[PDB]
């Protein structure tokens, strides 16, 4: 089957500014049926271009599909709120009709640093037998951070998991929630819980913690 | 074996009713109006100069009626002469009173 | 706001060529007409699918 | 307005069969095909395959060619997509999407449907369990939330003081754990001042479990 | 139409066509399928726009008015001033209906012609090799696959290549 | 006309089909024979009388008229008077004038075309069985009795069934 | 055009042809050639003159007229005097842009139609012995020498003679 890739996978750019993705196929595309889709988060997709140069009703002309056989091109000549957002091409030249995945346009920003927080378990959560710890990185920006955890300085692994927003509306700003999960027992096995947020916008990495039974 | 190739237009699910030189209703996949039937219902105080004249006559501003004293020195592209106009002034009447308010008006 | 064509309906849009609002108009304005629609085909004759 | 309507979402167990429909509005329905397409939560688009409401024809993605049939029906101007032999791996998001009448035709995939989750998992139905995310600072601002632990199946809904506190407000995705209980957190950014006055309720409902929950946050010292 | 190709020998519209005007559909060893064709579609399109700007152009009419409203009855000037207004009213109204009924009438035959043109054009490509059904399809006499349909679509198709072939076909 | 067909390859007319506009005159093994063709002669009147109708319709004028005509003369008002009639008339006799024109022209034409599609649709359904002589007439190349003929002219004739006879005597 | 011949599939004009509107070239074993068709060629010119003097035939107003230039400003009779004039004005300024475009559409319509008459005719009267190239071209498949072309040009031409060469070379 052919073998739609895009390039790259994710593109920072501001608005105004021209956004150009790729869609290389791993052999030529029947006919340059290639089309092009938008997905926002939560919605379904929109066809954007098919016939890899023409417009589907209802779009912009800065919105333009090029290119041929096996090489095409998306391009959005300037960028404006709505526009950011995940884009897919398609080859429907033959069966099965083929996606590529996922190239992703987002919001160039200023550099700015997660502000972090450590929430300890709730007693109420303890007395069913599972202990959370809840690390939280506010308002930053690139998407890029690296939570470690540490219990008693020993670096953990395996045991947590995370989640991430999507480019928030009005500051274009993700925020992150890591969350370690223990076995009451293995918790009130050991004191100090902490956790260590590398970010890019930190000169050097913060750990933010606290101590099992303290106030 | 062989093939067919077949040769088509499109069409649209409802279409619109026109009137042509023999018939006077026939259904085409698009058409556009061409006569405006519609108002916003307020006079628009661009681009022409629109002077509004309230409860003045255009003629009552002409001749200094106190009232209307704010007219002065006044310049119009359209001036819009209301319903609600009358004179409180002392009463007149003006021969040819059509063609003074028409000479002026222009 | 800003129309070209005033009547004593109020402003009404130049954009076509005839109107049938008012015969009194002031500034660039549409041939008044009798008619309150004509309509101009810009596409072909309709024949849907047959089923 | 050339709508496809699609139906609600599903929650099936390994084995079992679904079958999704999408009814179809605003054009002449036999004039097209529908196509079928997947998408698994937070992964790209797989086309399953195409059928014409026109002459019947049909084209499958080899991989479902064995566990899937697609159908039409003509009075209700509704396409049915069935998928026998359910693994987990098939949960994902179904939309159904208007094409050609014809396969080898020009265009492609001109108008989507809302989608329909599919949803297999071996877990039964359950509630969230609601716990505090407590402040407390070193005067400034501080952070405070809801950790909804444990629930099934998605969605769930969070709010704070019954919709009157919106703004530095954040509610995360949901994590899928290991046991096959979703998890997910709801986080708030206030003036630490504002913290001994003010009462701060997170409102949580659970839909399909026929749950509402809601929790305050304290300090407790 | 006078071309009776539209509403003609051609059996319907495609409403499944949303990318053209005009198009073809095909059927061979490997399937079926529906294209548009870009050429006749503009043609079609350009002539329609141009007679669209012809009509809305300039057609505003801007000179000092008379009265056309009158409150007291009076006699003769008025009365003339009213039947000049209704004269020009009528003439105005006769023109406009004149109008858009001969260019709606030209408009469909134009339409109309751009099929028939683009079928006569794909017949004179197709030469000895294929025949008129009469329901604006033909038949291909020769094996042809959807790169050889193609060559057909895009004006690119040597009829000499499968000339023996389909004579063959035809003719026993 | 701008097909030509009727004045254009058809030589004459036929004054003795008094029962339609439009026909065919057979000759086969059983004699010869004249006979109408309902559908084109119906497709034609139907777009004459659509025309005639969109013509005479709701075209009287109704409105409070000045005078028209003067015992003494006066000066300014009267001379506008008569001014504004002469007008009037001038631009309503053109309008007529050239109404009748295009009308006519186009009712010529769209005759020719109802002649020109009924044949090229015999044609095409004559298929391979008939050749094209040039005056409007077909050589059918099988033996065509009465039947047949009447198949043809009602449109359920089948080709594949005499094609071999018919190609058989075409091509030696 | 309306027949998609003129800037159709007919590629170009000749500008050396100075003797005619419409005409044939033609290659043969004795060389190549190109003659003017009177016939079509006086058709066609007939038409645009008979159009031609149809419109400027008695078209000149004649009748008493208003005062249409004004020194000192009046009032309402005055004000009538030029709202009529421009009125008038605006009418015929309508009616002249109006008949100018339908006429010269369809005179470039009916010069397309006679080029394609003229093709259509040549093509009837070849009957089996050419085929249609699809640019305006027949290929003629037997031997033939100026005497011969000539007898296709002026309509002589007699197609039983060579058909059985021609068909002999069209399908072996
Ligand atoms: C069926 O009817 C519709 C009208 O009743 C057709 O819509 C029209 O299509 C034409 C040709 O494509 C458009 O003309 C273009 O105008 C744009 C810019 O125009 C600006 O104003 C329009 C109309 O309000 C607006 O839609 C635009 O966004 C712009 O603000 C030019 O840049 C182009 O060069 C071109 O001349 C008309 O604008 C359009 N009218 C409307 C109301 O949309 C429709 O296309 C017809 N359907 C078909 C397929 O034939
Ligand atoms: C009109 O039609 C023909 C055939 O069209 C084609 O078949 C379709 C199904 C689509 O897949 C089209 O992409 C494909 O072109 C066209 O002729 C084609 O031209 C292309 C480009 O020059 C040829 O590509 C070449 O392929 C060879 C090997 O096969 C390579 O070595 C070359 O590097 C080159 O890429 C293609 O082969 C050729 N198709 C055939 C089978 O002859 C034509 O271009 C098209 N349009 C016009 C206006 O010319
Ligand atoms: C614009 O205003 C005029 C009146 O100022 C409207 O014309 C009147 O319409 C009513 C209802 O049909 C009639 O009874 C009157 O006799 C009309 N008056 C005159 C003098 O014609 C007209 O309808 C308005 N047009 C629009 C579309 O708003």
């Amino acid at each position: 089957e052919i073998v739609m890739t895009q390039s790259p996978g994710t593109l920072s750019l501001s608005p105004g500014e021209r956004a150009t993705l790729s869609c290389r196929a791993s052999q030529s595309v029947s006919m340059n049926y290639l089309a092009w889709f938008q997905q926002k988060p939560g919605q379904a997709p929109r066809l954007l271009i098919y016939g890899a140069s023409r417009r589907a009703t209802g779009i912009p002309d800065r919105i333009s599909g090029s290119g041929s056989g096996t090489d095409f091109t998306l391009t959005i000549s300037r960028l404006e709120p709505a526009d950011f957002a995940v884009y897919y091409c398609q080859q429907y030249g033959t069966s099965p009709r083929t996606f590529g995945q996922g190239a992703k346009v987002e919001i160039k920003r200023t550099v700015a640093a997660p502000s972090v927080f450590i929430f300890p378990p709730s007693d109420e959560q303890l007395k069913s037998g599972t202990a959370s710890v809840v690390c939280l990185l506010n308002n930053f920006y690139p998407r890029e951070a690296k939570v470690q955890w540490k219990v008693d300085n020993a670096l953990q692994s395996g045991n947590s998991q995370e989640s991430v927003t999507e480019q928030d509306s009005k500051d274009s700003t993700y925020s992150l929630s890591s969350t370690l999960t223990l076995s009451k027992a293995d918790y009130e096995k050991h004191k100090v819980y902490a956790c260590e947020v590398t970010h890019q916008g930190l000169s050097s990495p913060v750990t933010k913690s606290f101590n099992r039974g303290e106030c | 074996p062989g093939a067919t190739l077949c040769l088509g237009h499109h069409a649209v699910p409802n279409g619109t009713l026109v009137k042509t030189i023999t018939d006077d209703q026939i259904e085409v996949t698009n058409a556009t109006e061409l006569v405006q039937s519609s108002s916003t219902g307020k006079i628009c105080n661009n681009p022409h100069r629109i002077l509004d004249g309230i409860d003045c006559t255009l003629i009552d501003a002409l001749l200094g009626d106190p009232h209307c004293d704010v007219f002065q020195n006044e310049t119009w592209d359209l001036f819009v002469e209301r319903s609600k106009a009358f004179s409180n002034c002392y009463p007149y009447d003006v021969p040819d009173y059509a063609s003074l308010r028409s000479l002026v008006a222009s | 706001c800003i129309s070209e064509c005033i009547t004593p309906n109020g402003s009404i849009p130049n954009d076509k060529p005839f109107q049938n609002v008012n015969k009194i108009t002031y500034g660039a304005c549409p041939k008044y007409v009798k008619q309150n629609t004509l309509k101009l085909a810009t596409g072909m004759r309709n024949v849907p699918e047959k089923q | 307005q050339v709508q496809l309507q699609q139906s609600g979402a599903e929650v099936k167990t390994p084995g079992a069969s679904v079958k999704v429909s999408c009814k179809a509005s605003g054009y002449t329905f036999t004039s097209f095909g529908v196509s079928w397409i997947r998408q698994a939560p937070g992964q790209g688009l797989e086309w399953i395959g195409w059928i014409s409401a026109y002459n019947g024809d049909t084209y499958y993605a080899q991989k479902f060619q064995a566990r899937v049939t697609m159908t039409t029906d003509t009075s209700t101007t509704t396409a049915y997509m069935e998928m026998r032999s359910l693994r987990s791996d098939d949960t994902a998001v179904y939309y159904c999407a208007r094409e050609p009448p014809l396969f080898y035709s020009s265009w492609s995939l001109d108008n989507w449907g809302q989608g329909t989750l599919v949803t297999v998992s071996s877990a039964s139905t359950k509630g969230p369990s609601v716990f505090p995310l407590a402040p407390s600072s070193k005067g400034g601002t501080a952070a405070l939330g809801c950790l909804v632990k444990d629930y099934f199946p998605e969605p769930v809904t969070v709010s704070w003081n019954s919709g009157a506190l919106t703004s530095g407000v954040h509610t995360f995705p949901a994590v899928l754990q290991s046991s096959g209980l979703y998890s997910l957190s709801s986080v708030v950014t206030v003036p630490s001042s504002s913290l001994g006055t003010q009462t701060y309720i997170c409102n949580v409902n659970h839909k399909p479990s026929n749950t509402k929950v809601d929790k305050r946050v304290e300090p407790k010292s | 139409g006078l071309f009776g190709a539209i509403a003609g020998f051609i059996e319907n519209g495609w409403e499944g066509m949303i990318d053209g005007w005009y198009g073809f559909r095909h059927q061979n060893s490997e399937g079926t399928g529906q294209a548009a064709d870009l050429k006749s579609t503009q043609a079609a399109i350009d002539q329609i726009n141009g007679k669209l700007n012809r009509v809305i152009e300039k057609t505003n009419e801007k000179f000092h008015q008379i009265e056309k409203e009158f409150s007291e009855v009076e006699g003769r000037i008025q009365d003339l001033e009213k039947y000049v207004e209704d004269t020009k009213i009528d003439l105005w109204s006769y023109n406009a209906e004149l109008l858009v009924a001969l260019e709606n009438q030209h408009t469909i035959d134009l339409t109309d012609s751009e099929m028939n043109k683009l079928f006569e054009k794909t017949g004179r490509q197709l030469r000895e090799n294929a025949e008129d059904m009469g329901n604006g399809c033909f038949k291909i006499y020769h094996k042809c696959d959807n790169a050889c349909i193609e060559s057909i679509r895009n004006g690119t198709y040597d009829h000499d290549v499968y000339r023996d072939e389909a004579l063959n076909n035809r003719f026993q």
